[PDB]
RNA sequence: GCUUGAGUCUCGUAGAGGGGGGUAGAAUUCCAGGUGUAGCGGUGAAAUGCGUAGAGAUCUGGAGGAAUACCGGUGGCGAAGGCGGCCCCCUGGACGAAGACUGACGCUCAGGUGCGAAAGCGUGGGGAGCAAACAGGAUUAGAUACCCUGGUAGUCCACGCCGUAAACGAUGUCGACUUGGAGGUUGUGCCCUUGAGGCGUGGCUUCCGGAGCUAACGCGUUAAGUCGACCGCCUGGGGAGUA
């Protein structure tokens, strides 16, 4: 059970489905007795460059400690889900809890 | 890159072009992939930068 | 390399006590543990020729220590290679 | 430097056309120039910063 | 005709020739002029003079549109380009932006060998 | 027996070390479409080439492949070959701090085995750019070249082969001792930090130089100095690294 920092953009037009998804994702973490340390919803933020053109998107910062298998199925969940564009999951850098 | 029109100007005189792209970066990418001449061109460039 | 809990378990099994972590049986058993784990890693990959060089250092070093312990105490040798299942 | 989400700090350490500035200019000891650049690149993936100014 | 009143001057300076294309903000060309199409074929079509007369000649041939404002977009290196934008504000245009839009790869394709001259 | 050699354990650090998988942004080419019109491209100059069947320029959408600007640095890592976007997974080594443990377990190494750029070969993919061969245009006395326009193998992937390079610090490996200076990079301790602190202690590395050595050039605590251990190799040029 190691640490991870997940961010992911969401299509703006499915922003209302954002907290639901968050819950499901967090639920999946608690399926493996891993804990979630911070969680931020950064709002519809303007993109520095267009992607499918699609400017301003909805960001979610996560920072979860978990075993690697639920992180892996969380990655495949981010693959198939058409809502989410650009996930990024990262390193341990042991558990953080702050803002930016 | 971009410079907006000023309210009272005749010549914009943008220096944006000079600080980056024109002189070196495009004249460098006109000619061959080596790996070899750059290692020695940089070797003698850093060996020339001496007092 | 190996887990801290794994290394602690092997030191506890093969040493006179814990903190006896440099004895010849202990070093041999730690090298053995890592050799087997990396058998699992190099069955896959197979072209990780750099990591394999580290592995052959482990094999050679285990061999040196078995030769030492063979020409110091042969009873410890036979008990050791009996317990680790090496020598074939 | 260690962090990439602070794009105020990262935006200081970048030029007007999206390019990373050399440590020959900004001081920045080499360890933090490496963390810096790697954080700039993680931020450009997230579209927090731009890759260039002609997107 | 069609009375666009703002455009973009895409100047494409290369080492051998500068080619000036005045368009609108949508990107549809309204009229172009090259340095090689203004007399002086050859060693003389890559000079700042040839580029400025190319730009003078491209300022003509867009009189049918009443362009007063334009952005300038500059590609490539070349003996042109600098003189080129000068000719544009010698032709009554209000020059608004001057961007340099030279394509730079982020180490993409391999460039050609050449030139053991 | 013993610990000053060698090794194990604890905690961290830096890193383009390796292998597998994914993704991102610029750019080149191609395809489809809009605008638009007489050239574009190229060169020392030209021509071949592309272009009123609408090129080049320009904007939109798509496909695909390869490489990964800036950071980038006589910077880093690796035994060497070599390794440069970002992220994950598996994995090798190095270095540092205090302490504990084993107790000479070490050094070198003929045969042997492994790894080994590039080009090349085999099977199966892929193929955007570049480009041996090749073709055309020039240049020229000639031009089987340099230059130009195209362009196939190849370069890219998987697995196997080859087994070499100016594979080079043209400097085998390991250990010990012998004046200095300026840097770089990565650890760390101490002390008003009361800066852009001070003072030390390691690892790797760059430049200059002292004694000494050297035919000289130069090397110079990372030795080509002063020694020890083991290995490899040399014995005039050619013929010939050939039969």
């Amino acid at each position: 059970m190691r640490h991870y920092e997940i961010v992911f953009m969401v299509h703006p037009d499915q922003s209302e489905q954002v907290p639901g998804m968050i819950e499901r994702y967090t639920a999946a973490i608690t399926g493996a007795e891993g804990k979630i340390h911070r969680l931020e919803d950064w709002g519809r933020r303007q993109l520095a460059y267009p992607i499918n053109k699609l400017h301003k998107a909805h960001y979610v910062l996560m920072n979860v400690e978990a075993p690697q298998e639920v992180i892996d199925e969380l990655e495949t969940t981010f693959r198939f889900n058409d809502a989410v564009i650009r996930s990024m999951v990262m390193r341990t850098k042991h558990a953080v809890t702050e803002a930016s | 890159i971009k410079v907006r029109e000023n309210e009272p100007f005749d010549v914009a005189l943008r220096r944006f072009k000079r600080s980056c792209e024109k002189a070196g970066v495009l004249a460098e990418v006109r000619r061959r992939e080596f790996y070899e001449k750059p290692t020695t061109e940089r070797k003698r460039a850093k060996a020339s930068a001496v007092k | 390399s190996l887990s801290t809990e794994a290394t602690a378990k092997i030191v506890s099994e093969f040493g006179r006590d814990a903190n006896d972590t440099g004895s010849t049986e202990v070093q041999v058993a730690l090298l053995t543990a890592q050799i087997n784990h990396l058998q699992g890693h190099f069955a896959e990959h197979k072209k990780d020729h750099h990591s394999r060089r580290g592995l052959l250092r482990m094999v050679s070093q285990r061999r040196k220590l078995l030769d030492y312990l063979k020409r110091k105490d042969v009873a410890r040798y036979t008990q050791l290679i009996e317990r680790l299942g090496l020598r074939r | 430097e260690i962090d990439y989400k602070d794009i105020a700090t990262l935006k200081n350490y970048i030029t007007e056309s999206g390019k990373i500035v050399p440590s020959r200019i900004t001081g920045t000891r080499a360890k933090y120039q490496r963390q810096l650049a790697r954080a700039i690149k993680r931020a450009r993936y997230l579209s927090l910063l731009p890759y260039t100014d002609r997107h | 005709r069609k009375q666009v009143s703002d455009g973009v001057a895409h100047i494409h300076a290369s080492f051998n020739n500068t080619i000036v294309t005045i368009t609108d903000r949508q990107g549809n060309a309204l009229g172009w002029a090259t340095a090689g199409g203004s007399g002086f074929r050859g060693s003389r079509k890559s000079t700042p003079f040839a580029a400025q007369v190319a730009a003078e000649r491209c300022a003509d041939a867009v009189k049918e549109y009443g362009i007063k404002n334009l952005e300038v977009m500059v590609k490539g290196p070349g003996p042109g380009r600098e003189s080129t934008i000068r000719a544009l504000n010698a032709a009554g245009f209000r020059i608004t932006n001057i961007t340099d839009v030279t394509p730079i790869p982020h180490n993409g394709c391999r460039p050609p060998k050449k030139r053991r001259v």
